[PDB]
């Protein structure tokens, strides 16, 4: 995003009706910490939401 | 009965990802620990 | 489908513990009820005899 909202007004973006490639973001080591609760990040691409 | 020393160097993030049940580029392509690993993990800075 | 094994173990272990405990309770109550049925059947056999 061009600008991130502060925690007082944290920005929320709806995601629906598409196909999502978590593979690129997971492989991209730009994310220093990637902590997933309730779902395993490896097969997060497997399920439907 | 036997003990094995595995030695390598890691820099940047994931310095603590050398552990059972961890995920990462190095853990997936270079070196993976077993699910029921028994032993010790040792790491220290050696920039100098 | 959504949990990596090395942390899914604890969840599935809780589930197995609870389900097995339920099975034990069912089997124990069935044992007691079957003992009662055995007493009733022995009484029935004695009555027929």
């Amino acid at each position: 995003a061009t600008r991130f909202a502060s925690v007082y007004a944290w920005n929320r973006k709806r995601i629906s009706n598409c196909v999502a490639d978590y593979s690129v973001l997971y492989n991209s080591a730009s994310f220093s910490t990637f902590k997933c609760y309730g779902v395993s990040p490896t097969k997060l691409n497997d399920l439907c939401f | 009965t036997n003990v094995y020393a595995d030695s390598f160097v890691i820099r940047g993030d994931e310095v603590r990802q050398i552990a059972p049940g961890q995920t990462g580029k190095i853990a997936d392509y270079n070196y993976k620990l077993p699910d029921d690993f028994t032993g010790c993990v040792i790491a220290w800075n050696s920039n100098n | 489908s959504r949990l990596d094994p090395p942390e899914a173990e604890v969840q599935i272990d809780r589930l197995i513990t609870g389900r097995l405990q339920s099975l034990q309770t069912y089997v124990t109550q069935q044992l007691i009820r079957a003992a009662e049925i055995r007493a009733s059947a022995n009484l029935a056999a004695t009555k027929m005899s």
